């Protein structure tokens, strides 16, 4: 077996910088580079950079030079990436992947990755998401503008589960995302009575309980 | 050198999926399950790693190469990228059932406080409508609407296997107040005549 | 650079002779006319083609050699393999360096002394009908038209037959 | 000076080994991984730098003469001989040398060990008849305990000479504890014999032997081994270097100091014009 | 004292460029630490190598030793070590019960055993025995194991290795 076992998720501030470590196991580190890769929120795989293990060459997208270090320690088997001056976008999963060539070619330009890290969830923003009712049949909450993804919207957390439907949320020119949550409700319910939709934002520590 | 591959191949489990990554410029295809770190498939340009099945092939050209996938089910349905530095857009494979359905449309007019933030989004609704191959378009007045719709769907329901479609528009409240009156049609594969409904802020 | 013909008296490239290295650019009654000489671009080109295989002949073929990069630290025969191969790499080093920095100056003589010796042989040629304007370029002193330039050009000119001419024009 | 490469192999005109997950020394002795590597031949072996070894913990004193030697002969090719011996238990495995699913050993050597409850003097020899050298990989086993040193030698210390007309090596194996490796603390050392032509060898050990299961033939030719990462390719190619194969068509090359082949001298200059042409007088 | 292969020695040391040394808890049970002689007179008294640690038999017995330091630092240690060589089997036992200790210094890669002997040698400062100096080199991520039974001139830390310009000459300018 062999495995990359990376740390915890970093919750960081913007300005700031975060340290992410790799622990690698089942080979030597230095027998194999190390690419480590950014995936924001639903934004596909972005390539970050390339540590060479056993001489310690790098290379770095142009987006990242000079904010970004990428060291080994040998001894642990473990190697850091390290991002300074964070800004609100590099708030994503960071992985850790095994390439293969270390020794007369950098080995990113000829073979893959073949083995990942889990990924560390690195957020260096906050944004609570507005909410806003929804009726005209149908009734919903718009959930708006909030940074970190993860956001979890109920009814009443036991009442409403079927017609609801929690349409993936949306990027924006702003960089916040946005979706919505909508259930069908008969005619003759509609008017006698409203229902409740608890909007709940981790990152942010948000819970919003808003009727229609 | 830029990739570029086409994106969300919707299909039933058990059949033929292809995706083409065109280098512009080693071409290796990782998978990413939801919820999961990539998975490496196809290194070289046509080689399989230890570990994944046969059903996976890929093919070169001059300057294309192609990701096909054989007999797909749950497990081969995830998001796939080409890699060769720059990764491919990414294409998701999503899960499609075999059951026809006429959209239901709904019109939610935008809420005061978006109002009072300038933002004075407003969002159509379908619901149940099936294929996927449905676009939607925004009247304006009676007018071409672009550049400021975001559509998203839900995945096939667990028993219904259909797909609902929320697309939201945002304008400022500067010239949001001088449309007044906007409808959401569809040009539903199923149905021919589009659906229209309107509403005037009032 | 050693004749001084070349960014000496001649003062200027052509960048409109593309025929060949060397040439004469000729203003006469006719009009102004050009060409090149091909016996001394051919000379000097010649002379140039090789220059490296001459002392070089070719790559030499090495198979099995000495370790150079070394993962952990031994002592003294570490040590010996990198003075021998770090003395190597010195001295061809050192010789790459003269030999292109002595080659290039050769050349460079070389075709300064192409064309000095193309001004000379042209000049002897025009025994005493011409004189040279001190630019690298030649005063005839009788008319010579587009077949007298030609046989200046050719080699086949006969000073004899405008001797009188020439004399009669320079020295009045 | 070419200061350039096209980062890869060609596999023409010289014979390339690619060794997959295999050191030259692990395709020697027979590690299981490296079956693939059986009687191989090379001009060029390439060894990666993502090998590994998956056998019984080993120990090679003079590990780079043994290396250069083997590549420079440029050839696997293993004949078993007849070793006749009496006494003692043949065929020794172990589970840190899985071969399939069962417990294993290197390939290429017998371990040895007490049958019944004795160990006696082995004294083998083989003479060499054939005109080209032999070489013989054998080994010391150093157990971790002395309960382990007597259970599997009755000795307690054994010793292992090999020994030829000319010249002889006499090992006294050691009983210690060492770091943990794939489950063990006991070890291999591995030396070597090369018989010339009309010599014999004669192996006396009473106890720690890892014998030899035949020869390996040895050769002179163009053969050496290479570290480098880069992949190989189809194309033809007189000069590798560890970053691929570069052309030879200039004199010097800037690309690596590690060379094979015909292949330019290498400098520490980035690059030399040489003029091919007259000093250069534009107009004004 | 005495350096098999003194010159390779005395380069890597010298390559190095630094004498830092880092004290390691190593626990020698069973065992009397800190052995000393008056051929090295360490103030008015007895003493020894200051990087060394001289171990004799504690009471009647001298156990078979057996210790460990990984390495989980980012840099090579260098750990000098030795073989007493006794001139009488008399002073053998005294030092050490066995007849005939061995002293084996082994990492993951690589091993090293010695043999002492005993055996009479021109007289030195006084003395007929000898120290045999040995070096270990442990790479990150390795392990140091000394096992010896008798006459180990033990460790009393690490050298930090270290690469760059440095060298040694001899001159007296
Ligand atoms: C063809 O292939 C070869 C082989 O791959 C290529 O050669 C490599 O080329 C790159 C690019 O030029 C070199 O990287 C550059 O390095 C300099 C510093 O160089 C010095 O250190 C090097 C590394 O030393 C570590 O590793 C060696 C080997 O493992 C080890 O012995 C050392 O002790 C040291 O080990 C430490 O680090 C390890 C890894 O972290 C740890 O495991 C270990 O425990 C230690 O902590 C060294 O190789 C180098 O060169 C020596 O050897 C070459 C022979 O190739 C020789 O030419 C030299 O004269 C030396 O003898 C030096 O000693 C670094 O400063 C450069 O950084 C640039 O870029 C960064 C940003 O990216 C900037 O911040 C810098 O300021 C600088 O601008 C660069 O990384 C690489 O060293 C070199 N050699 C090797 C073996 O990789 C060659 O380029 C290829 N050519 C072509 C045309 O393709
Ligand atoms: C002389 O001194 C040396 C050095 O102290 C001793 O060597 C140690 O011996 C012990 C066994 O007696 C070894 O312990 C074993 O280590 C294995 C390796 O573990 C490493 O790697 C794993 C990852 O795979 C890490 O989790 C771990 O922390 C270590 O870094 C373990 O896999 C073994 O575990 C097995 O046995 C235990 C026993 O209870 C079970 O609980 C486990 O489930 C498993 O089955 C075991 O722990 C130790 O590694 C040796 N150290 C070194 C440096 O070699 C000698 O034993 C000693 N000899 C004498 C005669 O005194
Ligand atoms: C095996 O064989 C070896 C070689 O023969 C023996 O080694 C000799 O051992 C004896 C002791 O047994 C040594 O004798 C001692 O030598 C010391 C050095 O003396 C030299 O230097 C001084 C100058 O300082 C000169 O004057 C002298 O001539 C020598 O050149 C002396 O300092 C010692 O003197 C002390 O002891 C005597 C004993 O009576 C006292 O009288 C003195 O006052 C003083 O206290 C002593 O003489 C001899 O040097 C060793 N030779 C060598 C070559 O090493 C081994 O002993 C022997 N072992 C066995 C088991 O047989
Ligand atoms: C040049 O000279 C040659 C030989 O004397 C002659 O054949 C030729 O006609 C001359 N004129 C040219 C080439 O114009
Ligand atoms: C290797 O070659 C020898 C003879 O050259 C032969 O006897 C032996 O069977 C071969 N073994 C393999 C695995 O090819
Ligand atoms: C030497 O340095 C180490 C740490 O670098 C320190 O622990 C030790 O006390 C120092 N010793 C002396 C004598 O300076």
């Amino acid at each position: 077996q062999v495995q990359l076992v990376q740390s915890g998720a970093e919750v960081k501030k913007p300005g700031a910088s975060v340290t992410v470590s790799c622990q690698v196991s089942g080979y030597t580190l230095t027998s194999y580079g190390l690419s480590w890769v950014r995936q924001a929120p639903g934004q596909g795989l972005e390539w970050v950079g390339w540590i060479n293990t056993y001489d310690g060459q790098t290379k770095y997208v142009k987006k990242f030079q000079g904010r970004v270090t990428m060291t080994t320690h040998t001894g642990t088997n473990t190697a850091y990436m390290e991002m300074k001056s964070l800004r609100s976008d590099d708030t994503a999963v960071y992985y850790c992947a095994r390439v293969e060539g270390v020794r007369g070619v950098m080995g990113f330009h000829y073979y893959p990755m073949d083995v990942w890290g889990q990924g560390t969830m690195v957020t260096v923003s906050s944004k609570g998401p507005s909410v806003f009712p929804l009726a005209p049949a149908a009734l919903g909450c718009l959930v708006k503008d909030y940074f970190p993804e993860p956001v979890t919207v109920s009814w009443n957390s036991g009442a409403l589960t079927s017609g609801v439907h929690t349409f993936p949320a949306v990027l924006q020119s702003s960089g916040l995302y946005s979706l919505s949550s909508v259930v069908t409700v008969p005619s003759s319910s509609l008017g006698t009575q409203t229902y409740i939709c608890n909007v709940n934002h981790k990152p942010s520590n948000t819970k919003v309980d808003k009727k229609v | 050198s830029v990739l570029t591959q086409p994106p969300s191949v919707s299909g039933a489990p058990g059949q033929r999926v292809t995706i083409s990554c065109t280098g512009s410029s080693a071409v290796h295809w990782y998978q990413q399950l939801p919820g999961t770190a990539p998975k490496l498939l196809i290194s070289g340009n046509s080689n399989r790693p230890s570990g994944v099945p046969d059903r996976f092939s890929g093919s070169k050209s001059g300057t294309s190469a192609s990701l096909a996938i054989t007999g797909l089910q749950a497990e081969d349905e995830a998001d796939y990228y080409c890699q060769s530095s720059v990764f491919g857009g990414g294409t998701k494979l999503t899960v499609l059932g075999r059951t026809v359905a006429a959209p239901s449309v709904f019109i939610f007019p935008p809420s005061d406080e978006q109002l009072k933030s300038g933002t004075a989004s407003v969002v159509c609704l379908l619901n149940n409508f099936y294929p996927r191959e449905a676009k939607v378009q925004w009247k304006v007045d009676n007018a071409l609407q672009s550049g400021n719709s975001q559509e998203s769907v839900t995945e096939q329901d667990s028993k219904d296997s259909t797909y609902s479609l929320s697309s939201t528009l945002t304008l400022s409240k500067a010239d949001y107040e001088k449309h007044k009156v906007y409808a959401c049609e569809v040009t539903h594969q199923g149905l021919s005549s589009p659906v229209t409904k309107s509403f005037n802020r009032g | 650079g050693l004749f001084g013909a070349i960014a000496g008296f001649i003062e200027n490239g052509w960048e409109g002779m593309i025929d060949g290295w060397y040439g004469f650019r000729h203003q006469n009654s006719e009009g102004t006319g050009q060409a090149a000489d091909l016996k001394s671009t051919q000379a000097a080109i010649d002379q140039i083609n090789g220059k490296l295989n001459r002392v070089i002949e070719k790559t030499n073929e090495k198979f099995h050699q000495i370790e150079k990069e070394f993962s952990e630290v031994e002592g003294r025969i570490q040590d010996l393999e990198k003075y021998v191969e770090d003395t190597k790499i010195d001295l061809w080093s050192y010789n790459a360096e003269l030999l292109v920095a002595l080659e290039n100056q050769h050349t460079i003589d070389l075709t300064d002394s192409e064309m000095n010796k193309l001004f000379e042989k042209t000049r002897r040629q025009l025994r005493e009908n011409a004189e040279d304007m001190g630019n690298g370029c030649f005063k005839i002193y009788h008319k010579c038209d587009n077949a007298c330039i030609e046989s200046i050009r050719n080699g086949t000119y006969d000073h004899d037959v405008y001797r009188d001419e020439a004399l009669n024009n320079r020295f009045q | 000076v070419q200061s350039s490469s096209t980062g890869k192999i060609c596999n023409n005109p010289h014979r390339i080994l690619d060794g997959i997950d295999c050191t030259l020394i692990d395709a020697l002795l027979g590690d299981p991984h490296c079956d693939v590597f059986q009687n191989e031949t090379w001009d060029l072996f390439v060894e990666r730098s993502k090998a590994f070894s998956n056998c019984y913990p080993y120990d090679v004193p003079d590990y780079a003469s043994l290396r250069s030697l083997v590549a420079s002969s440029g050839t696997l090719e293993f004949i078993t001989e007849g070793f006749t011996w009496t006494g003692v238990t043949q065929n020794g495995g172990s589970n840190a040398c899985k071969r399939g699913p069962g417990s294993g050993f290197f390939s290429r050597l017998n371990w040895l060990t007490k049958s019944g409850s004795t160990y006696p003097v082995l004294n083998v020899t083989m003479p060499n008849n054939d005109n080209f050298d032999k070489l013989y990989i054998w080994g010391v086993h150093h157990p971790s305990t002395n309960q382990e040193q007597t259970s599997l030698y009755v000795q307690a210390s054994g010793r292992v000479t090999v020994s030829t007309r000319r010249s002889q090596q006499t090992i006294i194996p050691n009983i210690g504890s060492r770091p943990w490796v794939r489950g063990l603390s006991s070890r291999i050392s591995i030396y070597w014999t090369i018989v010339k032509p009309g010599d014999v060898l004669v192996i006396n050990s009473n106890g720690n032997l890892i014998a030899p299961r035949g020869y390996f033939k040895m050769r002179t030719g163009k053969s050496s081994i290479m570290r480098s990462d880069a992949p190989i390719d189809t194309c033809i190619s007189e000069c590798i270097t560890p970053n691929g194969s570069i052309p030879n068509d200039k004199p010097f090359q800037n690309v690596n100091k590690i060379t094979y082949g015909a292949c330019p001298k290498y400098v520490k200059q980035n690059t030399l014009k040489l003029a091919t042409g007259m000093r250069n007088v534009p107009e004004k």
